[PDB]
RNA sequence: GGGAACUUUAAGGAUACUGCCAGUGACAAACUGGAGGAAGGCGGGGACGACGUCAAGUCAUCAUGGCCCUUACGGCCAGGGCUACACACGUGCUACAAUGGUCGGUACAAAGGGUUGCUACACAGCGAUGUGAUGCUAAUCUCAAAAAGCCGAUCGUAGUCCGGAUUGGAGUCUGCAACUCGACUCCAUGAAGUCGGAAUCGCUAGUAAUCGCGGAUCAGAAUGCCGCGGUGAAUACGUUCCCG
């Protein structure tokens, strides 16, 4: 994991996508690539849709998933069975 | 390789050159314990707000006569293949074969 | 002996007998014995009532067996339950950890199914 | 006090203990006391070269380069002595190193 | 080989009691180039049997020794001298494995001593290689 | 008094003979303090042994590189050989033992395409 | 202080030639034994691979005849994949323990790397590490603790004080960034495994076996590869059959 002394990692653009977000309460996904970025504290309540290499999934942030990287529940692999 | 790839690799070494002193600058910054929280804070910011090109762990050693990516040998700046040629031709100072 | 409602063997030395109680290791008998002040070599039968209660006392503060087992299954129910990356892994009973898993997966997977 | 430190380093030790000689013969003439010289350990480095181009790993060449080392000591050193080596020529393939 | 034949290779002589004989056990019995832990292993039961029973302990072990020794080979054939003691090492060795004690210097002696008078399974493998051979 | 030099395995030992009672010291040390195991003292022991003049002499030896039993075969060879410096009269018996001779065995090196000196990888035709 | 003896460092030389003796061979080439010598008959190891064979391998190192694409089969970017997993095979590492595990004390190497680097020492931390600071462009300072070994104690044959897979919880470092998909540290957990069928592999001596150390690639990422030393065996009667 990433050391404590540098602080949970967040891209710019995301973050700055959230805050305005959460200054005003639009309700509209947020479309992002950031599968590396750490979920904050203030992105619990609003909808990610993270890039999972060819589709987009929406994510419904919960207070459960603060602290894990937002590609955790975008899976990139597809399979069933053989 | 490729001339994309070998213009590709040129253009990363002009943006790691380019962007040098900043970030070194930037990484001081950091690592200052006087400095205040917000001053280190926001130079972390910068530095994550660098172009990813400047970043020298993107640079990949090439042979300099072919653009080889395997086989590098940091002394030569050569891959294996010419290397050898230009060993056993004799153009290399010093090199001979190994036998103990 | 009966601690935490384990029987611990009685004919070896409390540092061993000790480990023989599920969330207890060689580590943390060595600390429970040196905050009680007893050698590491005597025999759990060779131990006092009074002994045999300061250990019981010592073991309270850390979660053991019920309690233990507990929090690793709700640890694991939540994963399973959120449905993150690691929480798919322990539902398909695969490698969790990153390991490879086209060979080697035998003790996740269990033994061998044929086609 | 004055004492003159030669380090001659080079890829072949013929052409070293040639130059060595050289400095030598010099200083001798010049009427300097000499000490030296004086063999330092030899570097060598080796390297395993893959033959063929696409698939063998049992067929390589195996290269290697030595780096040698001579010390020389000046004690005593007469006016023309510095003088008369530094007008001593530079032998290609020598590197030559003074300290005083 | 095929065209030549190999010198035998001629080991030292024991420092102790100058003794090819004990210097050949402490070869059968080493593993892995391990040489001291051999050395304990087999002098270890050569003076605790000297405590046990006096007796000179080279003289106490060759005279077990040419009790082990076979004499026949499987198409009869009689064992040439070398082997004869090459194949008692092995069976004291292998047989001295299996019996139960804290070290296996005390399980050495004990079937050495075990071997002197008679009863051991080194020499139940030599009666049934002797059987073999009156079978044939 | 005399000087011999001993070399077996990468380990070189100067051995300084002289006449005295039997003091005997290894790098600032005793026998017993710098060999563990009895192998070793009983070799380094083995030349004077064999003359018997285990007391009519003093050792002073120094030992370097190598392991026990090459430093041990070392300071062996070199009390031979200052044997044979202090008389010459002794060469015959010296040699007879075999003390004489200088091992020349050497670690083999590792070669290419193999795990070892000789070990090879293993085969599979099937 | 001092010395130039010895070890070593590394350039140049000497020595080994069946040279001497004996026996055989055919009265030849050769062959067996002995002395001296560090070494004796090719002392050990490396490099060096004839004429040719397999339309063997490589158009993805590179070069090159011919064919094909040209708002795309060219070029730039972000994210994903090469890391998937009912399965089968090859090459390895670690074990199944007492010739061992753990704890305490105490010895002995070689080779190689280091200025965008290696770091003495002190402080903090259980630890990975962090901070301050010092020497080194290195036979000068450093990586660095060799490990197996020896001495003492304990475990007493138990799936164990063997084994160390897997999983839960905390961290460190590299890096713009360790989710997919890094290495390492601490606590907890403690799987299979009781020496492995038919069959099959390596090795003739400082070899096999076993123990540790270094490097190339490289920000980070070896159980692989290429090297280094420590301890140190067993057996070769012979060519009847197995293979070439």
């Amino acid at each position: 994991p990433r050391s404590l002394k540098k602080g949970p990692f967040v891209d710019a653009h995301l973050f700055a996508k959230v805050e305005a977000a959460v200054a005003s309460n639009s309700r509209k996904p947020i479309k992002t690539w950031s599968r590396r970025s750490m979920i904050l504290p203030d992105f619990v309540g609003l909808t990610i849709s993270v890039h999972n290499g060819r589709n987009h999934v929406p994510v419904i942030v919960t207070e459960h998933m603060v602290g894990h990287k937002l590609g955790e529940f975008a899976p990139t692999r597809t399979y069933r069975g053989h | 390789a490729k001339k994309g790839m070998i213009n590709r690799e040129l253009k990363r070494e002009k943006t790691v050159a380019k962007y040098a002193a900043k970030r070194a600058e930037l990484k001081a910054t950091i690592a200052n314990v006087n400095a205040s929280d917000e001053e280190r804070f926001e130079a972390m910011l910068k530095l994550q707000a660098l172009p990813r090109n400047a970043s020298p762990v993107r640079l990949r050693n090439r042979c300099g006569l072919t653009g080889r990516p395997h086989g590098y040998f940091r002394k030569f700046g050569l891959s294996r293949n010419k290397l050898r040629d230009t060993v056993m031709q004799g153009d290399v100072p010093g090199v001979v074969k190994a036998s103990w | 002996a009966r601690i935490a409602g384990v029987n611990i063997p009685d004919n070896k030395h409390a540092v061993i007998s000790l480990t023989y109680i599920f969330g207890i290791g060689r580590h943390t008998a060595k600390n429970i014995l040196a905050a009680v002040g007893i050698t590491e070599t005597t025999k759990i039968r060779e131990l006092d009532d009074a002994q045999l209660d300061a250990i019981r006392a010592e073991v309270a503060k850390v979660p053991t067996e019920g309690d233990l087992r507990r929090e690793i299954s709700m640890n694991i129910k939540r994963l399973m339950d959120l449905g993150c990356y690691r929480g798919l892994r322990h539902r398909r009973s695969l490698p969790v950890r990153g390991q490879r898993t086209k060979t080697n997966a035998r003790t996740r997977k269990g033994p061998r199914k044929p086609i | 006090n004055q004492r003159i430190r030669i380090r001659l380093k080079s890829f072949d030790h013929r052409l070293i203990d040639q130059s060595a000689q050289e400095i030598v013969e010099t200083a001798k003439r010049t009427g300097a006391q000499v000490c030296g010289p004086i063999p330092m350990p030899t570097r060598i480095e080796r390297f395993n070269v893959l033959t063929s181009p696409h698939v063998n790993k049992d067929a390589r060449d195996q290269y290697e380069i030595r780096t040698y080392k001579r010390l020389i000591d000046i004690v005593q050193p007469t006016d023309k002595t510095v003088d008369a080596l530094m007008k001593l020529d530079l032998a290609a393939g020598v590197d030559v190193q003074i300290a005083l | 080989p095929r065209r030549r034949v190999v010198a035998a290779r001629e080991i030292l002589p024991d420092p102790k009691f100058s003794s090819q004989t004990i210097a050949k056990f402490m070869n059968h019995v080493m593993q892995d180039g391990k040489k001291s832990i051999a050395e304990s292993i087999v002098y270890g039961a050569l003076e605790r049997v000297q405590e046990k029973n006096k007796v000179d302990p080279v003289e106490f072990f060759e005279t077990t020794l040419e009790k082990v020794r076979p004499m026949v080979e499987v198409v009869p054939m009689e064992v040439r001298p070398s082997r004869r003691t090459a194949l008692a090492m092995r069976w004291l060795v292998d047989a001295a494995a299996k019996r139960s004690e804290k070290t296996m210097a005390l399980r050495l002696a004990g079937e050495l001593l075990d071997a002197a008078e008679g009863k051991g399974a080194a020499i139940k493998k030599r009666e049934d290689v002797h059987r073999m051979a009156e079978a044939n | 008094t005399n000087y011999g030099t001993g070399r077996r395995k990468t380990a070189t030992a100067r051995v300084f003979l002289s006449a005295g009672t039997g003091k005997l010291v290894i790098n600032n040390r005793t026998l017993e303090q710098y060999f563990g195991r009895e192998t070793a003292r009983m070799v380094v022991r083995q030349p004077l042994e064999l003359l018997e003049a285990t007391e009519k002499y003093d050792l002073y030896i120094t030992v370097k590189g190598g392991g026990i039993g090459g430093q041990a075969g070392a300071i062996r060879h070199g009390i031979t050989r200052a044997l044979i410096a202090a008389d010459e009269t002794l060469k015959p018996v010296l040699r007879q033992a075999g003390f004489v001779t200088r091992d020349a065995r050497e670690v083999e090196r590792k070669k290419l395409g193999l795990r070892k000196a000789r070990k090879r990888p293993q085969f599979s035709k099937r």
